[PDB]
DNA sequence: ACACACTCTCCAATTCTCTAA
DNA sequence: TTAGAGAATTGGAGAGTGTGTTTTTTTTTTTT
């Protein structure tokens, strides 16, 4: 297998290096001009385009193409190493979930709960559209282009990303990612004064501090 | 250990290069189209290696391993980088197993792990869905890995999956024993033999009988795992269609039934249904229908039913039907719970089964007229709208209908119109493209000839059957009549300017006609459907003459069948 | 794979007894 | 007189084991 770490310099060397002949041609990099949008916050998601990549590797394009998922947290791993070079600018305080960041922060001077962006893939124009009848087990895991009418579709619901919980007795907090459909909470405090002492404080979850996205479920049907 | 012996058989039998080289090309060809798995003939092993063939289809499993790893050690010989592209290599088996070849009911438990040739129709299957073989995890902290097959995260591109599906095949109706009904087998398909057989299918399946585990009540579950699955349904064309000595349309519809006596326009008619007419679709987004819908009307014992017998049997996707023994829900649609799966879908009925085919509606005015409504929208527009099960949906139903009826009071009655005798609704009866009628007059002049053809037809004893015998329970000939319309269905030719001329000032005459007529002497009105029916009557015969245009000699006998339909007592 | 009910074990807390501060 | 060390009895902290878990065809009465 591949070192992650070289491709990860490789990630940043593209997000660092290209530009589109971009702006009327005037060469002002596409993708760095986005991660100092991002940096300011003024934008949230990032698209990432695999024909911008296959410019100066291929090989990398079809590294991405099988696996996806490794080169999903790779890119968004290295945009968040590359963000503060792009930052010139102090933010705002605009949101209550980051307001208990920033108390967070004044208190004590994990990643995920701070990484308030996203990033995904446009596929490669080499890529012909698929029919839901030719997507068939070999794809298992690969990127995928398809196409059809929608059928049905639900209303937006809150899901849990990390959950946050606070300790009655010691004062301290805990964190707990979510990846899996389903999880199970945490009860009783892990800090080594409550576990030493053996003093029993619970803990009580945390709806103003915990991190939750949109999500939506859909049907899609064969023409 | 003597399997290492058996495969070093099975490897030197694939090494045919010294001897003609046969199975070598195959291999070759394998290579060449990425493919991984290979159909052997067993009369090649058998004639090369008595025992090693006898032995083969008494032991599938032992053997067969054996001649895989032989598979894929040759082609690692010839090619060792795309002997790294696959895990594993198949091979299936085809020719003549002599005892081995079963049905689903004279299958037994003897025949447990024989190599099987089992044969029958399909009844139903299975949705597609992947199963695991081997699994991967990976740490990115460590760049640590492991394996397994049937702290770190799974490796979806590492890990590899394959596809599963089952099926279900009956015996064979025609060959149930007295008193009794069909039997059945469960079929397991997999990898890439999935979706190579659908409902209504006639298949033969080679694969090995084995049963499935089931405290233990020491009963099992047998199902079949396939191997190989089979499918069943130029100069002499070319030299006949060139010959234009003769109208060859009037020779085909003359020979179409044997058996049957008379009815010269009927013929005709039919052997149009069986041509088809074309489709067109036009820059608005409209189309015109091609298909042909008959219908039949007369009194008993002139031979309505034998004709729909004998287009289910000499035409390919074709399907009965009787009025009385079905419901608009088996014509259309029904939802079906997956035993497999545990999930509700739909399943087929009759006219969606017969798309792109013929289907044979029998004593269709006993229909009840719920039923004709759900006949309405697959008639005229060939789709049927489906709102069950969670989905909402749009089938394709395209099919030409042939139907018989008898009319009112049984017997027809000459002092009445033929609307009064005819019980259908006009809505209806405006849907069709030809309507027949269909009447015994007792002549003694024609029922001398009638009478002498089916004593004839009663005399006649088989060639390969003996003086006294009798059967146990359970001119052009057929053969080119067969070739000859398959090869017909792909000339899709087109109109001349004369054509359409003479059909439209033709049309123009026959308006005029109508008008003077009267309800008291005709069947229906004429209309632009008359039109439609003219062209694709027109387009079907010169279809029968393989000629590129639609030329005056079709448009002619186009108008002199319709003539002859509508203007008639 | 994830919860009740039951059985069983070993470690060390509580008191008796003898002794020194 | 007040307090600590050595020996005996007993509670319970903890581990291990066993088990459970809408959608189609056909009849019958009474409404038409
Ligand atoms: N011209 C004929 N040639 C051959 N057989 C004929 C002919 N006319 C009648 N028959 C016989 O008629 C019998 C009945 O045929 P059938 O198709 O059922 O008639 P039908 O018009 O459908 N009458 P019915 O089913 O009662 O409405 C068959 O056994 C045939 O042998
Ligand atoms: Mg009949
Ligand atoms: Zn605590």
């Amino acid at each position: 297998l591949k070192d992650y770490a070289l491709e990860k310099e490789k990630v940043k060397k593209f997000l660092q290096e290209f530009y589109q002949d971009d702006e009327l041609g005037k060469k002002q990099f596409k993708y760095g001009n986005q991660l100092v949008r991002l940096a300011h916050r003024e934008q949230v998601a990032l698209y990432v385009d695999l024909d911008d990549v296959a410019e100066d590797d291929p090989e990398l394009v079809d590294s991405i193409c099988e696996n996806a998922r490794r080169y999903a947290k790779l890119f968004a791993d290295a945009v968040q190493e590359l963000l503060p070079q792009y930052k010139e600018r102090e933010v705002v305080n605009k949101d209550v979930l980051d307001v208990y960041i920033e108390h967070r922060l004044m208190m004590e001077q994990p990643a995920e709960l701070m990484r308030r962006f996203e990033l995904y893939f446009q596929g490669p124009s080499s890529n012909k559209p698929r029919v839901i009848r030719e997507v068939r087990a070999d794809s298992v895991g690969k990127l995928v282009t398809v196409r059809g009418i929608v059928t049905r579709v639900s209303e937006v619901k809150p899901k849990m990303v990390v959950a946050t919980y606070t300790c009655d007795q010691c004062g301290a907090e805990t964190y707990q990612p979510i990846q899996s459909p389903t999880f199970m909470p945490l009860i009783m405090c892990p800090s080594q004064e409550c576990q030493t002492n053996r003093s029993g404080g619970r803990l009580y979850l945390q709806t103003r501090g915990s991190r939750f996205i949109k999500f939506q479920e859909m049907k899609m049907q064969e023409h | 250990v003597e399997l290492r012996e058996a495969q070093r058989d099975y490897l030197d039998f694939l090494d045919d290069e010294e001897d003609q080289g046969i199975y070598q090309s195959k291999v070759r060809e394998l290579i060449s189209d990425n493919q991984y798995r290979l159909i052997v003939n067993v009369n090649d092993l058998r004639r090369k290696n008595e025992k090693r063939a006898n032995r083969l289809l008494n032991n599938a499993f032992e053997e067969l391993v054996a001649f895989q790893r032989a598979l894929k050690d040759f082609v690692a010989s010839i090619d060792a980088t795309y002997a790294k592209q696959y895990e594993e290599f198949y091979v299936g088996l085809e020719g003549s197993f002599g005892s081995k070849h079963v049905s689903p009911r004279t299958l037994t438990s003897c025949f447990l792990s024989c190599v099987v040739c089992v044969e029958g129709i399909v009844t139903k299957c299975s949705l597609v869905r992947p199963k695991v073989v081997r699994s991967v995890h990976y740490c990115p902290a460590t760049k640590k890995t492991i394996e397994r097959r049937y702290p770190l995260e799974t490796e979806y591109g590492l890990s590899v999956y394959k596809d599963h599906q089952t099926i279900t095949i009956q015996e064979m109706p025609e060959k149930a024993p007295a008193g009794q009904l069909p039997r059945s087998v469960d079929v397991i398909l997999d990898d890439d033999l999935v979706d190579k057989a659908k409902p209504g299918d006639r298949v033969q399946v080679v694969g090995t009988y084995r049963c499935l585990p089931g405290y233990t009540s020491g009963t099992f579950r047998t199902v079949l795992i396939a191997c190989n699955v089979k499918q069943m349904s130029i100069a002499k064309i070319k030299k006949f269609s060139k010959t234009r000595s003769k109208d060859i349309f009037d020779q085909l519809a003359k020979s179409l039934a044997p058996s049957i006596h008379g009815h010269d326009y009927v013929k005709k008619a039919i052997l149009c249904l069986l041509l088809g007419g074309v489709e067109r679709d036009l820059e608005n987004g409209s189309h015109i229908r091609g298909d042909i819908n008959i219908l039949l009307i007369g009194d008993p014992s002139v031979a309505k039913s034998q004709l729909l017998r004998y287009v289910l049997c000499t035409a390919p996707r074709a399907i009965p039907t009787t009025g009385r023994g079905s419901s608009g829900v088996g014509l259309t649609a029904a939802v079906t719970t997956d035993q497999e799966t545990g999930e509700r879908r739909l399943e087929a009925g009759a006219m969606v089964l017969a798309d792109r085919g013929v289907v044979c509606i029998d004593e269709f005015d006993k229909m009840s007229d719920m039923d004709r409504t759900a006949i309405h929208e697959v008639m005229e527009q060939g789709r049927v709208t489906i709102a069950k099960a969670g989905i909402h949906a749009r089938l394709n139903a395209r099919c030409s209908v042939l139907a018989a009826a008898n009319p009112v009071y049984g017997r027809y009655d000459q002092y009445k119109t033929p609307m009064e005798n005819i019980g259908l609704q006009d809505s209806l009866l405006s849907r069709f493209d030809l309507l027949f009628i269909m009447l015994d007059q007792m002549d003694p002049e024609q029922d001398r000839e009638i009478s002498d053809h089916v004593l004839r037809m009663h005399r006649y004893r088989a060639p390969g059957e003996q003086d006294g015998d009798a059967m146990p329970l359970g001119m052009v000939s057929a053969a080119f009549m067969k070739k000859y319309i398959h090869v017909a269905k792909i000339i899709k030719p087109v109109l001349t300017q004369e054509s359409a001329t003479y059909i439209a000032e033709e049309y123009s005459r026959l308006r005029s006609q109508d008008s003077m007529s009267s309800d008291t002497a005709r069947t229906s009105p004429v209309t632009a459907r008359t039109l439609e029916t003219l062209i694709r009557l027109a387009t079907a015969h010169a279809k029968a003459r393989m000629s590129k245009t639609v030329d005056l000699q079709d448009a002619e006998e186009a108008v002199e069948l319709v003539q002859y339909a509508y203007f008639k007592k």
